[PDB]
């Protein structure tokens, strides 16, 4: 049999993190 | 305006920074196209190349949008991606998003001006006879005794200039009764004294010009101009008009126009002067 | 001959952008 | 043997990013 297909595209960008502290 | 050049990602061959947008404007002189080719490609991979990408824009359409890591198939060439545009201008745009999770060394590209072969590269050849391509342009040429028109496209025989002032004379198409030249405009002028009128006579068998098309249009034509008055255009096997024409004028213009193909025996006429 | 199988799914997406600032 | 297989599907969504700065 032939070579397995190239791996798929990478997953979607992760969501932004939470808001931060306050100096 | 250059003939060749180099396009490198920011900080090449090291990793490129985040959140950058660089653009290059490539221009080669008129009469040239552009061969753009990449010899290195190490950019962050994403679906539709949304995060990081190098963009190629010709005219104002997108020739390509590249990202990811790729090496060459051939060991005889380092070219990974290449574009051939028939335009003399091009734009390259490199952009990166907020983060790189690995070391991405960007890209390396080169462009060269490519000559346009106007004689072959297009559906139509822009010359009536011989097309001569050279680097950066082209020119048309003509057979012996044919000369190039002001449009620098059409070649034609020189058969104008002879002004007739004699009260009686004969006029024939070039090379009569051998075939007339192609793609030419022959202008004959008769100039008599005021008190006289030019009258043109010819035998019907002394006229053989290429027949009209399916719509009755003359491709080759003979026309007589006496000021505003007009006789013709005439064409076909045998003179279709009057064998005796009283022009009511002392000045007459005879114009013989032929296209590129289809030539016949031609024509032969006589003029004389009648009083007013 | 027999073609290769459809490749594996791609790697997971990268970390999201940092969150917004605080008050 | 046979010709290469087709690419796989996309991977999983990435992890949420770091928390924001202060200010
Ligand atoms: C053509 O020949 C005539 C002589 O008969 C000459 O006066 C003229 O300059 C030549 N060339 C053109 C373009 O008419
Ligand atoms: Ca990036
Ligand atoms: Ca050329
Ligand atoms: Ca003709
Ligand atoms: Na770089
Ligand atoms: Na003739």
């Amino acid at each position: 049999p032939g070579p397995p297909g190239p791996p798929g595209p990478p997953g979607k960008l992760g969501p932004p993190g939470p808001p931060g502290p306050p100096g | 305006p250059t003939m060749y050049g180099e396009i490198l990602s920011p900080n090449y061959p090291q990793a490129y920074p985040s959140e950058v947008e660089k653009s290059w404007d490539i221009e080669v002189p008129e009469g040239y196209g552009i061969h753009l080719y990449f010899t290195h490609l190490d950019i962050e991979l994403s679906e539709n190349c949304a995060y990081d990408s190098v963009q190629i824009i010709s005219g104002d359409t997108e020739e390509g949008r590249l990202c990811g890591q790729r090496s060459s198939n051939n060991p005889h060439s380092p070219i990974v991606e290449e574009f051939q545009v028939p335009y003399n201008k091009l734009q390259v745009i490199f952009k990166s998003d907020f983060s790189n999770e690995e070391r991405f060394t960007g890209f390396a590209a080169y462009y060269v001006a490519t000559d346009i072969n106007e004689c072959t590269d297009f559906v139509d050849v822009p010359c009536s006879h011989f097309c001569n391509n050279f680097i950066g342009g082209y020119f048309c040429s003509c057979p012996p005794e044919y000369f190039l028109h002001d449009d620098m496209k059409n070649c034609g025989v020189n058969c104008s200039g002879d002004v007739f002032t004699a009260l009686i004379g004969e006029i024939a198409s070039p090379n009569y009764p051998k075939p007339y030249p192609e793609n030419s405009r022959c202008e004959y002028q008769i100039r008599l004294e005021k008190g006289f009128q030019v009258v043109v006579t010819l035998r019907r068998e002394d006229f053989d010009v290429e027949a009209a098309d399916s719509a009755g249009n003359c491709l080759d034509s003979l026309v007589f101009v006496a000021g505003d008055r007009q006789f013709g255009p005439y064409c076909g096997h045998g003179f279709p008009g009057p064998l005796n024409i009283e022009t009511k004028s002392n000045a007459l213009d005879i114009i013989f126009q032929t296209d590129l193909t289809g030539q016949k025996k031609g024509w032969k006429l006589r003029y004389h002067g009648d009083p007013m």
